[PDB]
């Protein structure tokens, strides 16, 4: 080891897949058969926390422009 | 430039919903303000990469080819460059030649 | 606009012009904008 | 492949710019040092 | 309808997700607008603006 | 042109086969001499209207909307018009304004 | 006709392969029979026959 110090000397799934690309694939034209929209909730979900965020911003301001005390 | 071969595009209208493809935060909303109703874009969580489906209704642009008739030109001879005469490149890339 | 002011100050000096005489300047492109090509057209109308 | 040239810097500096300008009959002379082509303050507004 | 929903048990897919989450969210609105209402109240119309 | 809503196109890929759409056998062709094997065409006997398959791997151009940053400029009053100082119809559509 | 597709797209089987190579060969029959109707004008029915 004291030597070695000063010379430097060291001492299967791309079938599941497939499958489920095809369901995936499957249910889409039955959704567009059904005039059926799928992401419709996400849509409005996206919408509501646009207006949380909205809201917060008037509440966090009139907190800061009276002191939480105030408030409370 | 081949002009036999001359790039053009036609404004189209989308029959049926498209696939989702990935793009920038910036790239998609970019679409989202063209488009508006015609288009939805998606956070994909684990990335932060944007999903677009263009929907139906939407307006695309498809290459296509014009045969054009006029095949010759007086054309300065091939392996001419402002190299040899001694121009540097600097001001070669930040000029019209 | 640095520049401009510069160069007309440096052609007032080099041919004597009486301490306190300064030339008057008018600046049109305020009310009318940059019509680059027709800029100094304009700026003759408003001299005439 | 020498033909063209990019100048470095002008025949004047940029402190003589004006003075060159104001000067209808300062010419160029050799530089000795340099070996180029530049105005000298000697040959500006001379009596010569 | 029937054969969509097989093919979404299938792949482990919620047709819901999204309106559950947008119907939470909308509880929290009227919870938050219901605090802004209040300080409205509390302040004047006058006050906020 | 609304300085807010700049359209402009990204060149995409392809990823799955397109719907057919009709088009006249003059434009067919000029989408065939451009994709090649990216693109398939079909005379509609009854019509003798072309089918367009735009297939994978395919390019095309989805326009986009850039935000532009600056909104005034010096405009010739509303209402200006070459008609009201005497300029015939025939010399205004044939001319740049 | 929607559902097809996509199983033919699954079977990556191609449906106008066929149409593909017919339309290929008409063009070769109209090249030939081209030739054919040259050499028939060049030489005269009768000497053909």
């Amino acid at each position: 080891q004291k030597y070695a110090s000063i010379v430097g000397v060291d001492l299967l799934e791309e079938i599941t897949k497939d499958h489920k690309v095809l369901a995936r694939q499957q249910l889409q034209v039955l959704a567009r058969y059904l005039k059926m929209d799928l992401d419709n909730g996400e849509r409005k979900f996206l919408k509501e926390k646009d207006t949380v965020a909205e809201l917060q911003a008037q509440l966090d301001y009139l907190n800061a422009e009276l002191g939480e005390f105030f408030v409370n | 430039y081949n002009p036999e071969k001359k790039e053009m595009i036609q404004e189209v209208i989308v029959e049926e919903d498209l696939e989702p493809f990935e793009a920038s935060k910036e790239t998609a909303e970019q679409f989202k303000h063209q488009h508006g109703d015609k288009v939805d874009i998606f956070e994909i969580p684990e990335t932060g990469e944007y999903s677009v489906k263009l929907l139906k209704g939407a307006t695309l642009y498809i290459p296509k080819a014009l045969r054009f008739d006029r095949l010759v030109a007086g054309q300065i001879p091939t392996g001419w460059n402002a190299k040899t005469y001694g121009i540097s490149d600097d001001i070669i890339s930040q000029v019209d030649p | 606009d640095k520049n401009e002011s510069a160069t007309i100050n440096e052609m007032m000096k080099h041919l004597g012009r009486s301490e306190g005489n300064p030339v008057i300047g008018v600046f049109q492109k305020f009310l009318t904008g940059h019509p680059k090509g027709a800029a100094g057209a304009w700026m003759m109308n408003g001299a005439l | 492949n020498k033909l063209f040239v990019s100048k470095e810097h002008a025949p004047y500096t940029d402190e003589l710019e004006e003075d060159v300008y104001l000067d209808p009959l300062a010419r160029v002379s050799k530089d000795k040092k340099s070996g180029s082509l530049t105005f000298n303050s000697k040959n500006i507004q001379s009596k010569d």
